[PDB]
């Protein structure tokens, strides 16, 4: 009965 | 579940003193657990950079890399005439970590691998890794395949400071590994040996305790399996 | 750079961070950061918190057997989220104004403030047969929609995740750390004499440790055999002090010195998690959910400190313990020394199966 982690980017300035 | 990491600039050349691109294709998510090498003819393949943005130590700022989704890029501002090699593009996320073939470009601490030679098929031989400077219990050893002609394929694994083996589907059970810590070692028995075994395996540092790029390997021994005598 | 994000069971709440570790500047601990996403469409409560606690689970049973959630909380805090206040102001940081302009308006930022004197993220080593959560003692972040925090938080209107302090060794190596006794005797006209010593003082996990030790064995006595005990002294304050320990590294020698007689040599040991894999109850660093870890840091305890952190303390010690021909006549030798993580670099891209 959870969910995932997972991850995202950017960018720099 | 295998994963694959493609190489769109396989054949370039031609090529002095410029910027070019270096293209991995990731065939799942592989966020940064991305490493580049670099080899010449039949040497010791030395590390590039990993995690996709650290460039290693000593290693020229002229090599760059980059990462757009799962997709890769390396750059070279201007190649230095001594850069002409074989580049590797290699996943380190999952078990087994792949290697694609590299990027073919031209013009017109201590560690050694030892115990290789012919076997007959069906056969069976010791191979060894010697390493010095370093500590096992500190590093990971790893014992990897390269099939002349094909890709890079990570084969064996040692962590002695957890004592895990990890071994790929086509040696489960077939090849063993073991590492003298004492004499600082790495040993691998080969077992029941067919045509794929004929390549030439490196035994390969890693930093165990933080895992990183594999920084300094030997210079790789060959393993034949033939028919004939 | 990257960015880490979670998601609620629900959707109605997207969590990101940026490191799910913290670097312990030993004067600081770099403060929890991060920014919540919200869906005011779904948010129909209006009253949105997250939290942030240090938390511990009571020690494994509790009425005797394992189970439930006995969180013995160490520190709990939780942070108005959405409406931010009129009141609490404070300025952003350009990790979260990197995220907004990813994001827009609908996220909101949050902040919170680590003080000194609390624990490093560590975990015991958990029984073989032990399928719970691996008791031990981390820090948390959760996130829920909920009126108040009276409110009980549904699991289905909170998100988690869990994060660890981390130290790394200090630039300059410690002097090194030496002890020498001198054992007199009834029976022995002149006493023995021991000294130990190590190479340094600072060390990293894996990495060989060398000790040499010296012995005057001119009594009418011998030294018959000599145990090497590199030992972890973990002690906890759950109500009080317990020095409960157990050794990790243990080298056996029957080096005999004999009465008129000296002695000096030079040992390595190692620890690591594997000989140890056994020993139910040994203390590791961190643990995110159930992966294999290092053996615990060489834990820091401020000099400034009272040394009255109801955490976990983790400190490591070599004995040298000489035999002698046979009262408690057999001596052992201590040394501290400290045993933690180099310089940090980056994440842990731990190793596991797909």
């Amino acid at each position: 009965e959870s969910c995932t982690t997972a991850s995202s980017s950017l960018a720099k300035d | 579940g295998d994963i694959q990491m493609t190489q769109s600039p396989s054949s370039l050349s031609a090529s002095v003193g410029d910027r070019v691109t270096i293209t991995c294709r990731a065939s799942q998510s592989v966020s940064s657990a991305v490493a580049w090498y670099q080899q010449k003819p039949g040497k010791a393949p030395k590390l590039l950079i990993y995690s996709a943005s650290s460039l290693y130590s000593g290693v020229p700022s002229r090599f760059s890399g980059s990462r757009s989704g799962t997709d890769f890029t390396l750059t070279i501002s201007s190649l230095q005439p001594e850069d002409f090699a074989t580049y590797y593009c290699q996943q380190y996320k999952y078990v087994p970590v792949t290697f694609g073939c590299g990027t073919k470009v031209e013009i017109k601490v201590q560690l050694v691998e030892s115990g290789g030679g012919l076997v007959q098929p069906g056969g069976s031989l010791r191979l060894s890794c010697a390493a010095s400077g370093f500590n096992v219990y500190s590093s990971s050893i790893h014992w990897v395949r390269q099939a002349p002609g094909k890709c890079l394929e990570w084969v064996a694994s040692i962590s002695s400071y957890y004592g895990y083996t990890y071994y790929a589907d086509s040696v489960k059970g077939r090849f063993t590994i073991s590492a003298d810590t004492s004499k600082n070692t790495a040993y691998l028995q080969m077992n029941s040996l067919r045509a794929e075994d004929t390549a030439v395996y490196y035994c390969a540092r890693s930093r165990q305790f933080w895992y990183s790029g594999l920084d300094y390997w030997g210079q790789g021994t060959l393993v034949t399996v033939s028919s004939a005598a | 750079t990257r960015v880490f994000k979670k998601a609620s069971p629900n959707g109605k709440l997207t969590v990101y961070l940026g490191k799910r570790d913290f670097v312990d500047h030993i004067d600081l601990v770099d403060p929890v950061d991060g920014v919540v996403l919200v869906d005011p469409e779904y948010l129909k409560e209006r009253r949105v918190y997250v939290t942030l606690t240090c938390a511990f689970r009571y020690g494994r049973e509790d009425l005797d057997v394992l189970g439930l959630t006995f969180r013995k909380d160490l520190f709990v805090a939780n942070v108005q989220s959405f409406p931010p206040a009129p009141e609490d102001k404070k300025p952003l940081t350009r990790l979260q104004e990197r995220l907004i302009k990813k994001l827009g308006e609908h996220a909101y930022p949050f902040t919170f403030e680590i003080p000194p004197n609390l624990p490093c993220s560590v975990t015991l080593q958990p029984g073989p047969e032990d399928t719970g959560k691996a008791c031990g003692v981390d820090y948390e972040v959760k996130a829920f929609c909920a009126e108040n925090l009276e409110e009980k938080i549904h699991k289905r209107n909170s998100v988690r995740l869990v994060i660890r302090k981390v130290q790394y060794a200090p630039e300059r190596p410690g002097p090194q750390p030496t002890a020498e006794t001198t054992r007199q005797f009834l029976m022995s006209d002149k006493p023995l004499h021991l000294e130990a010593s190590l190479d340094k003082e600072i060390y990293y996990h894996g990495e060989p440790i060398s000790v040499n030790v010296h012995v005057t064995n001119n009594t009418n006595k011998t030294v018959k055999k000599i145990k090497i005990s590199v030992r972890q002294y973990a002690d906890i304050c759950l109500f009080n002090t317990a020095q409960y320990k157990c050794p990790v590294a243990m080298e056996e020698a029957d080096d005999t010195v004999a009465p008129s007689s000296t002695f000096c040599k030079v040992y390595t040991l190692t620890p690591f998690l594997a000989n140890n894999r056994e020993k139910r109850g040994l203390a590791l660093d961190g643990k995110l959910k159930h992966e294999d870890t290092n053996l615990a840091s060489s834990t820091l305890l401020r000099e400034g400190a009272n040394r009255e952190i109801l955490g976990i303390i983790v400190s490591y010690k070599v004995k040298v313990k000489l035999v002698v021909s046979r009262a408690s006549s057999d001596v052992a030798v201590e040394l501290p020394f400290t045993l933690m993580h180099p310089k940090p670099k980056e994440e842990p891209p731990h190793r596991e199966v797909p």
